[PDB]
């Protein structure tokens, strides 16, 4: 499909700060 | 409900790296595949 | 409970793919060397 | 040992099915 | 409690193979571009 | 930076290691 490599790597640090964000929200 | 969205979040990022993984062993076949026919 | 399944099967992918990553790594650190040799 | 890539694909679907409807089941 | 705890490792975990398949990705781009250049 | 592919094994390994003891630990 569309995917391209700085497709993927812009995608994977966005869902990676959102999951540091719900953990350490949890953390509270 | 944090744990639940962390969890939706990280089946994404697996299915990325799912994504990658076959990418790659595709690619490397293809070489491994050339220079056999070399 | 859904939760904790959801994990239990997560880390099974995670296993399958750190399997596939290092199946990848030996394949194309072999393919370095057969190119370093030639 | 038996691994195969198609069995890993096979084994990737399976788990992934099985993890959306965890988390589905979970929204409801 | 052991929940969190697992998705914080599970994290961990994929960050490393995200480190993996970007290693992988530039090693076998250098390998193709190699042989192209060959 | 420092990672090496035998350093990712070892922190692959113990990180695995921890969440089994985790999830099992839940199972109770």
């Amino acid at each position: 499909n569309n995917m391209t490599w700085m497709e993927w790597d812009r995608e994977i640090n966005n869902y990676t700060s959102l999951i540091h964000s719900l953990i350490e929200e949890s953390q509270n | 409900n944090n744990l639940l969205r962390a969890i939706e979040a990280q089946q994404h990022l697996l299915q990325l790296t799912v994504w990658g993984i076959k990418q790659l062993q595709a690619r490397i076949l293809a070489v491994e595949r050339y220079l056999k026919d070399q």
